């Protein structure tokens, strides 16, 4: 699961490269100085969990919070999970990606049709 | 030599290729020279042994 | 234990990808439908970058180079603690003395970088101020 | 020059280069390809470095952005990230209201300052309103004076809303931004039944107003008033004193009050910093 | 002693203020800290107690009599080292606050000596890969301390690129004998010593040859040294020597177990060509770095042939060499960092660009040495002798004892040519030495207040004010006596080599 | 139906007052995308002057087909007030090709909606494929 | 040293998003309320007889 | 003879106005820069010059009203000029006026005199 | 390095010359600019910026008036000749 | 304030001569960006021709 969201990160930097220079190469070296930090925490957080099950199985996570739900002994990590994963998906409020008011659409200013579809 | 011939053209506007390939760029005749001399130094070597017994 | 059914999805996926591709390719009325004025390649004021309607012509800072180079050293270690999740039992207290040392000299690392401040931006390119003073003779 | 550009340790006198197989001179005409020959160490600050002047990255935050209030080209002349020279762009708006002014009566030539500024109507054209009662030396009755006040204040409002929520939108908080303007259309309701048009309310004509007010406009008009005091508040919430609001603005565009005046800004720009002057 | 301090400096250091002052101060902290090392050490550390071998960790590292002392003479060059930048060598600002700006020089510098004494004590093939990363890194980091330096950076850069590949190859083999054995550990694979294939270890030495810089891999290491700066260079052509030298005879040691023929050929192929390319090879050369550039390769190329032969006599041989030129090498890199006090200035011709990290960069800067400091150039002229062999300087017995290690072997050709390359080499040592003096009478009436030393205020014009400081002074004149008396206590330290062993027993 | 924001003047504030909570664009599907790859619509709103009127070809021949341009208010449509200024562009329709236009000083906010459905109207009545098959 | 919150008190704030989490409620208490939203052209705004529209 | 005299300080406290740091030692620099602007006018500015009378006619009684007070806000109260850091940009830049003024000799006749018609609007003289 | 001479400047100054109305075809070193070739203000300027783009040196305000002769401009690109910086993929690979 | 590339402050020359000099200059710099005004607008005439338009320029 966090290999998986390791090529999609690789993935968005490939969006603001070489197609000229206008947009979306100044939204590429700040895109991709976040989504590289913040993987850092999201990947703390994720093994943490997996510390207290000791196992990286998520059937055996789900599994063994039938008595206790990590919300409860681990909120600060909960706080700390969904925040990384906001600026992970580059959602607002840490959306300066896809700046509106300041690279106009970011990196999707290129973009348009089907690319922007997928 | 054909693989240096390959290296010429990926990029030949850079002189620090072009000047380590002619380091190594053999001419016509030394592309002939070596393997004779080469070849004749031991078939020299091995006749003139078979004479002397060692 | 037997994956023959995320493979089939896996190729799914792959197969699903190409109908993005090609669906645009054959949805979209041609050229002449619309105002058939020129192709895509032809039509370069439309095949062109946009630079808000007028046209114009990343030497980034050193923490944000700093910041990711830094990046590669704490990764390395977190994805290094992955064999002590798996094995938190079995080594027991000697792995958990063992795993905090192998934290503490990560720390004095976290420390250093810490205290010089490598992670700011830092502005030192401008914002200076001086104070008028009178210089009678 | 205009197109490419070109110490503290001693300058160290050596001459007579010698090699244990002759002098410098016998085999200067064959030292070039020998590049640990080489006379010019790179480090010299006196070395010749002849280097193009590529221009920095100059981004236009040109007309097309949703942060321009208009078409400002503003050219932004960036190294890295900060702010190295700012040339704005005006013009890309300049009708020449000034030049149609002339050849138009005193009467006719009010709607072109509700044209100026598209939010602040009733104040825009209560300036020209006052030039003219000032040159004609005819005063306004009493009534007349306290429906320019009262729709000055009005006007105000929807001015700001307009200036503080989309500072506050173009940050990135847009809910405060509809919140606004649902109070800018239950306030631009109040300018459409004086005057008749939503925007440009050719009102506050010199010598007075147009038309009387409608009668119960005032309960209309208070009647919001009492609703209105929530929706600053809410505003507040979200705005005044969130961390992420704060650090957006806090310490941005720092501006001295002895810099602001010779600068010549008035306004909020100018008790901002410091100054206790208000033109009212 | 060294990891529990290294990591106080490395707080401490960012912890206080960045100025001249507490870096040098710092600095001194490092000669400290290496000081109690070597006193801990030798506490502990016998030679008759390390004759058989002790194993540590696990079986990772084995350490023996004859890694012990290497470690003893890593830890001595260091201190000796950290003279240079915790105390003045010249005295005036402008040459000297090159060394006191980078306070990360002396952390860097402790990372290297955990990685050079360690890198002898390998036992195991996954230590080995790591250990040499942490000396290998060392260097990297320490050419490009300099960073505003365009020629130091650049070094850098060329140094990282070979040092990859040379760690990939060293890889590679490892991963090899891996594999066709499934073992790890070195003592292991001793066991299957007749069942690997042996040339395996050979690509592990070709890994190793690039880092010390042997021929044909010699390109580099000339470049490297002849840009990086003098302070610079002292270190990193002499200390990755030093633990890599003698990581190459613990494994000689084990391949001649077999004692393949034909890979001695092979190194034999080598050792051949590094003798003409270390002795023609600095004939036509004008920098002075660049000539002790190919003397270090001339004399790696001296000692390997003692370590391919080795026998008892190699021991004997290894272990003088490597101290020998190892304190004559601090001597000569101390003295060019004293003598660039003399230069002129000028009041032009070839327009030569002198940089303050070299300020002594071509041979002809030492004219009239003689006439400036005589005493100083005696001292170079006798280290420059010793590298040419003149008897009985501590030079003379280090070819004596090669040779007799390499004709004991039957390396008859090899040592024909080691001569040979000794006779050709003096050419370019006595070049050193006519620019030196033989200009002495032509320049004795000679009106020049236009040297370097002549910037200093006059202080009193009455009490004596000695031209250099007290330390760097003192280590010149204790290295200068050492090469030049060695005759009086020459049997005594053989006798001290004779006890080394590594593996002998009887 | 996603236009651009391409408010020059006065007529920008009803362009604004239509996303307002009172008439909400966005439930009828309209977005307002700033780039104009984005945008299938444009809606030039305000005094197109001399100095604009070249960035504004630029701007329109960027968006991809099918595009459509809305004229909002007398600025755009024919010079309005300032149609003697020597540095206004008397009507867009120099400029760029119009659909639809819409007449106010500033047009309603329900105005802009009605133009906006009658242009609507239009689209629905295209024919393109249909055309492929028995006018072409 | 002057100030009224204690550091404790200040770090819960601080590391536990107080007023983000305030600021998260009220924008909730508006999903609870009824939208200006009208349904043109179905429905249309107030007009005034002073409106000026078509000549 | 070199001195120096701080016109305004780069740190400490504020003033409420931005930028306007609090001055050390306001009180005797104000005493001492008043002093010396009176030393100015007597080198410079010519005695018909109303200028001259009139830089004098607040100098000397603004000074004196400092040296009695020894309260900084009382020095304020009476003068009636705003703040203190105020009152020394107040001084320092009329200091250097008289400077300036003595340069151009602004006390002299009409150095150009306008044309006929340049001062009359729409035909009616004004 | 700076791999131009004299001799090369001279060379290839001429062909530029042969480009422009010259009075006379024949120049060297001796031959003046606005004697021999009769060359004004404007026309000048042209031939001295097009040996700009050639020789890629900028001439400055100070030398502007003080140009008479052709044999100064050959020795002056010598003075005033450096290789443009090399990206760091030409110098070391 | 910082003023923008290529400006020059707005003086009152009081000198024939001064002003010959600054316009020689000036029509140097014409001359030197003539490669640049090709590529910065795309223009469809060479370098030569922009040249001979901005000498028939200062000519005319
Ligand atoms: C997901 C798992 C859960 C993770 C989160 C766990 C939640 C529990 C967190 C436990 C650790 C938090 C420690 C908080 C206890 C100590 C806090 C404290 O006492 O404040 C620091 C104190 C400062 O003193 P101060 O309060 O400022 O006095 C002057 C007032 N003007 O400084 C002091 O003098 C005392 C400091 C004590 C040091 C030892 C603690
Ligand atoms: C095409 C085949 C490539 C074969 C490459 C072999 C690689 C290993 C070579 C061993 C020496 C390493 C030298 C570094 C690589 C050699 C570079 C090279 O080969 O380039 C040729 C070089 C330049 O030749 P140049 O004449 O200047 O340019 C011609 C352009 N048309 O000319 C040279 O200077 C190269 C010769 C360097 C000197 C080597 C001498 C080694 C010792 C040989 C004699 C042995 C000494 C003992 C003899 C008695 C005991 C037996
Ligand atoms: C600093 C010099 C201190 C020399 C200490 C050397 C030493 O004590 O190690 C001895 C070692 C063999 O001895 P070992 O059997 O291992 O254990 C018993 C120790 N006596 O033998 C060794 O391996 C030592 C190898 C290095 C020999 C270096 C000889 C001394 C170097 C010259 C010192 C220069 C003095 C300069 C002083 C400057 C003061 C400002
Ligand atoms: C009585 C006791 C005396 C003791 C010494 C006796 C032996 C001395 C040997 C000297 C004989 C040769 C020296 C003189 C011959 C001239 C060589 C020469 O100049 O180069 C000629 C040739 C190119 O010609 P060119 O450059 O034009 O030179 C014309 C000069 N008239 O260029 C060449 O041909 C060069 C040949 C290639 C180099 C081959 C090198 C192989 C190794 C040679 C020995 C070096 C030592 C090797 C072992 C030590 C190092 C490992
Ligand atoms: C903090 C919020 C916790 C929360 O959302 O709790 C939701 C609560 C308590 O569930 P809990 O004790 O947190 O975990 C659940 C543990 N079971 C699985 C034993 C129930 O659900 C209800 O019983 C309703
Ligand atoms: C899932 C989406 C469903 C709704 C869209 C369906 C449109 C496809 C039919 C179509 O495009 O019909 C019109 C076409 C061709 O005519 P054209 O105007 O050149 O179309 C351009 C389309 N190209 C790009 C394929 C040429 O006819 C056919 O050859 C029908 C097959
Ligand atoms: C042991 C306790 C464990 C607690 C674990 C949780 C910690 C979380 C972070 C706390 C620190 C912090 O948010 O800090 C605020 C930081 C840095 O602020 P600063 O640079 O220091 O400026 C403040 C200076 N002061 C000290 C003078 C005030 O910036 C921010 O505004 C970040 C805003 C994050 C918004 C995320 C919204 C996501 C909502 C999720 C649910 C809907
Ligand atoms: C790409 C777009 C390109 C767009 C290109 C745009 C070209 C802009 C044209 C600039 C026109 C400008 O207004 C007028 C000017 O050049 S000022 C010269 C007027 N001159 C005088 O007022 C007296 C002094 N006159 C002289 O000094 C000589 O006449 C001369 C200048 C010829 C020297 O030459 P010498 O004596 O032979
Ligand atoms: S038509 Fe009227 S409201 Fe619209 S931009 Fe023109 S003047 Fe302003």
């Amino acid at each position: 699961l966090l290999a998986s969201g390791s090529i999609g990160v690789f993935g968005t930097v490939i969006v603001g490269w070489m197609s000229n220079s206008k947009y979306t190469v100044l939204a590429t070296v700040r895109t991709t100085a976040q989504l590289i930090s913040y993987e850092l925490v999201l990947t703390t957080v994720v093994f943490i969990i997996a510390l207290i099950v000791s196992s990286l199985n998520i059937n055996v996570i789900i599994e063994s919070q039938y008595n206790i739900w990590y919300i409860i002994p681990f909120f600060p990590l909960c706080l700390i999970f969904f925040i990384s994963a906001l600026a992970e998906t580059a959602r607002p409020p840490f959306d300066n990606v896809e700046a509106e008011s300041e690279l106009v659409s970011g990196h999707m200013t290129e973009l348009s049709a089907s690319p922007f579809v997928i | 030599h054909f693989r240096r011939l390959m290296q010429y053209k990926k990029g030949s506007a850079r002189p620090g290729l072009a000047k380590y390939l002619n380091l190594f760029s053999l001419s016509k005749s030394q592309l002939i020279g070596f393997p004779v001399a080469l070849g004749a130094f031991s078939f020299l070597s091995h006749s003139f042994a078979n004479l002397q017994e060692g | 234990m037997l994956q023959d059914l995320f493979n089939n999805y896996v190729i799914l996926v792959g197969i699903l990808g190409l109908i993005f591709l090609g669906v645009n390719y054959f949805i979209v009325e041609s050229p002449r439908m619309d105002e058939n004025n020129g192709n895509i390649s032809d039509y370069i004021e439309k095949s062109g970058p946009f630079e808000c309607g007028f046209s114009s012509f990343n030497p980034i800072p050193i923490a944000f180079i700093l910041v990711a180079l830094l990046f590669l050293p704490f990764d390395l270690e977190v994805s290094s603690m992955l064999p002590y999740i798996v094995s938190i039992y079995s080594v027991g207290i000697y792995g958990l003395i063992i795993f905090i040392l192998f934290l503490l000299i990560l720390i004095v690392g976290f420390i250093y970088e810490f205290n010089t401040k490598s992670l700011s931006i830092t502005t030192i390119l401008h914002k200076k101020n001086k104070a008028l003073v009178k210089n009678l003779y | 020059n205009d197109f490419y550009d070109v110490n503290d340790f001693f300058p160290v006198q050596v001459d007579g280069i010698e090699s244990s197989l002759g002098k410098y001179e016998e085999f200067a005409k064959d030292a070039h390809e020998w590049e640990s020959w080489n006379l010019q160490n790179e480090d010299h600050p006196e070395y010749p470095v002849k280097r193009t002047k590529i221009r920095h990255f100059t981004l236009n935050f040109g007309p097309q952005h949703p942060a321009a209030h208009g078409v400002l080209r503003l050219i932004l002349e960036l190294h890295g990230e900060e702010i190295l020279r700012s040339d704005p762009h005006v013009g890309l708006l300049h009708r020449g209201t000034e030049k149609l002014i002339e050849s138009k009566t005193y009467m006719q030539a009010l709607p072109y300052f509700d044209r100026l500024d598209y939010v602040s109507m009733m104040t825009n054209e209560q300036v020209f309103s006052l030039a003219v009662e000032k040159l004609l030396n005819l005063e306004v009755p009493e009534r007349g004076q306290y429906i320019r006040t009262l729709f000055g204040e009005i006007t105000r409002v929807l001015n700001h809303l307009m200036s503080v929520l989309s500072h506050a939108m173009d940050v990135g908080a847009l809910t405060p931004f509809l919140w606004g303007f649902e109070e800018r259309e239950k306030l631009m309701e109040f300018y459409e039944r004086v005057s008749g048009a939503r925007l440009h309310s050719a009102y506050v004509r010199p010598g007075g107003v147009s038309q009387d007010l409608p009668a119960g406009l005032l309960d209309d008009i208070y009647m919001w008033a009492t609703q209105f005091g929530d929706r600053l508040d809410e505003t507040e919430e979200l705005l005044t004193d969130s961390r992420i609001w704060k650090q957006r603005t806090i310490g941005i565009g720092e501006v001295t009050a002895e810099d602001a005046l010779n600068y010549g800004l008035s306004g909020v720009m100018l008790r901002g910093s410091g100054v206790p002057f208000d033109i009212r | 002693m060294l990891f529990t301090s290294l990591l106080l400096i490395i707080v401490y250091g960012s912890l206080v203020n960045k100025s001249h002052l507490l870096t040098k101060l710092i600095n001194r902290l490092g000669l400290i800290i290496i000081i109690y090392t070597l006193l801990i050490h030798l506490n502990i550390n016998t030679l008759e107690n390390l004759s058989i071998g002790i194993n540590m960790f696990n079986n990772l590292l084995l350490i023996n009599s004859f890694n012990n002392t290497i470690i003893e003479l890593i830890l001595i060059i260091c201190i000796l080292y950290v003279l240079l930048i915790s105390f003045n060598i010249t005295g005036l600002s402008i040459i000297d606050n090159l060394n006191y700006s980078k306070r990360t020089f002396i952390v860097i510098v402790l990372f290297n000596i955990i990685g050079l004494t360690l890198l002898p004590l390998v036992n195991d093939i996954m230590i080995l890969f790591i250990i040499i990363e942490l000396q290998s890194y060392s260097l990297y980091l320490l050419t490009a301390i300099f960073n505003e330096s365009h020629n130091s950076t650049k070094s850098a850069l060329y140094y990282f690129i070979v040092g990859s590949i040379a760690s990939f190859i060293i890889l590679d083999a490892t991963v090899s004998i891996y594999d066709d054995l499934g073992l790890t550990n070195i003592q292991y694979i001793l066991m299957y010593i007749d069942k690997l294939e042996i040339f395996d270890l050979l690509c592990l030495l070709f890994g190793l040859f690039i880092k010390i810089g042997l021929a044909p891999f010699y390109s580099y290491s000339i470049t490297i040294y002849s840009l990086s700066p003098t302070i610079i260079t002292n270190y990193i052509s002499l200390m990755p020597k030093l633990s890599i030298l003698t990581l190459i005879y613990i494994i000689m040691h084990y391949i001649n177990i077999v004692n393949n023929t034909d890979l001695n050929y092979v190194i034999s192929f080598l050792i051949l060509i590094s003798m003409f390319i270390g002795s023609f090879g600095g004939l036509n050369v004008i920098r002075i770095k660049t000539l002790l550039a190919y003397s270090s390769l001339l004399n790696v190329s001296y000692m390997l042939l003692a370590i391919l032969s080795n026998s008892n006599e190699s021991i004997i041989a290894y272990i003088y060499y490597i101290i020998q030129y190892s304190l004559t090498h601090i001597n000569i890199f101390s003295i060019i960092l004293v003598i660039s006090i003399y230069l002129p200035i000028m009041n032009n011709m070839l327009n030569v660009m002198i940089t303050k990290y070299s300020p002594i960069e071509y041979i002809n800067q030492l004219k009239n040495l003689f006439i400036n400091n005589i005493f100083i150039a005696i001292a170079l002229c006798i280290s420059i002798f010793s590298l040419i062999g003149i008897p009985p300087l501590t030079g003379f017995y280090g070819k004596y004892l090669v040779l007799i290690s390499g004709l004991n072997n039957g390396y008859v050709l090899l040592s024909i040519v080691l001569i040979i390359a000794s006779s050709i080499s003096t050419v370019y040592y006595a070049t050193i030495l006519k620019v030196l003096s033989f200009d002495t009478l032509s320049f004795k009436d000679i009106i020049s207040n236009n040297l370097i030393i002549n910037t200093s205020p006059e202080n009193n014009n009455n009490e004596i004010k000695p031209e250099i400081s007290n330390v760097i002074s003192y280590v010149i004149s204790s290295l200068t006596l050492i090469i030049l008396l060695i005759i009086i206590q020459y049997e005594n330290i053989v006798k001290g080599a004779y006890l080394v062993l590594l593996y002998n027993w009887v | 139906f996603w236009p651009m924001t391409f408010g020059l003047a006065c007529c920008a504030v009803e362009m604004m007052h239509v996303s307002a909570p009172r008439y909400d664009q966005d439930r009828l599907g309209i977005i307002f995308r700033a780039s104009p790859r984005q945008s299938d619509i444009m809606i030039v709103a305000g005094t197109v002057t001399n100095k604009m009127a070249p960035a504004l070809r630029q701007v329109y021949d960027q968006m991809p087909y099918p595009r459509w341009v809305i004229s909002m208010g007398s600025c755009a449509n024919g010079g309005g007030y300032y149609h003697y200024s020597y540095s206004v562009v008397r009507g867009v329709d120099r400029i760029v090709p119009v659909d639809i236009y819409v007449p106010g000083c500033p047009p309603t906010s329900e105005a802009l909606m009605y133009g906006v459905f009658q242009l609507q109207k239009k689209m629905m009545d295209g024919q393109t494929h249909r055309m492929w098959y028995r006018s072409y | 040293e002057e100030s009224s919150e204690s550091a404790l008190s200040k770090a819960t704030k601080w590391y536990l998003l107080s007023e983000i989490f305030r600021g998260l409620y009220i924008t909730l208490e508006m999903y609870f309320r009824a939208p200006y939203t009208i349904y043109y052209p179905f429905e249309k705004g107030p007009v005034s007889p002073r409106f000026r529209g078509e000549h | 003879q070199a001195q120096e005299i701080l016109i305004k300080a780069n740190k400490g406290n504020p003033t409420g106005l931005t930028g306007l740091f609090q001055h050390p030692s306001p009180r005797p620099t104000l005493i001492t820069l008043y002093k010396a602007t009176l030393k100015n006018l007597e080198e410079k500015i010519p005695k018909e010059s109303v200028y001259r009378t009139a830089v004098e006619a607040f100098t000397k009684e603004r000074l004196s009203i400092v040296e009695n007070n020894e309260i900084i806000e009382d020095i304020e109260k009476k003068i009636g000029s705003g703040l203190v850091e105020e009152l020394i940009v107040q001084a320092n830049e009329e200091y250097d006026l008289i400077d300036k003024m003595a340069e151009w000799k602004a006390w002299e006749e009409l150095e150009e005199k306008p044309l006929d018609d340049q001062w009359t609007y729409f035909g009616k003289k004004l | 390095a700076s791999t131009l001479t004299k001799e090369d400047v001279l060379t290839r100054s001429v062909s530029v010359l042969r480009g422009f109305e010259v009075k006379t075809k024949d120049i060297d070193l001796q031959t003046t600019f606005v004697q021999d070739l009769g060359m004004d203000s404007l026309d000048l300027n042209d031939a001295l910026v097009a040996l700009e783009e050639e020789f890629d040196v900028v001439f400055d305000d100070k030398t502007a008036n003080e140009i008479k002769t052709v044999g100064e401009v050959v020795d002056f690109v010598l003075a005033n000749y450096l290789p443009t910086e090399q990206s760091i993929n030409h110098t070391i690979r | 304030t910082n003023p923008t590339a290529f400006a020059q402050t707005t003086r009152y020359v009081k000198d024939s001569t001064e002003m010959r000099t600054l316009v020689l200059n000036l029509y140097r710099r014409y001359l030197r960006h003539s490669r640049g005004f090709v590529n910065n607008y795309n223009l469809d005439i060479p370098a030569s021709q922009v040249r001979t338009k901005i000498r028939q320029e200062f000519e005319r």
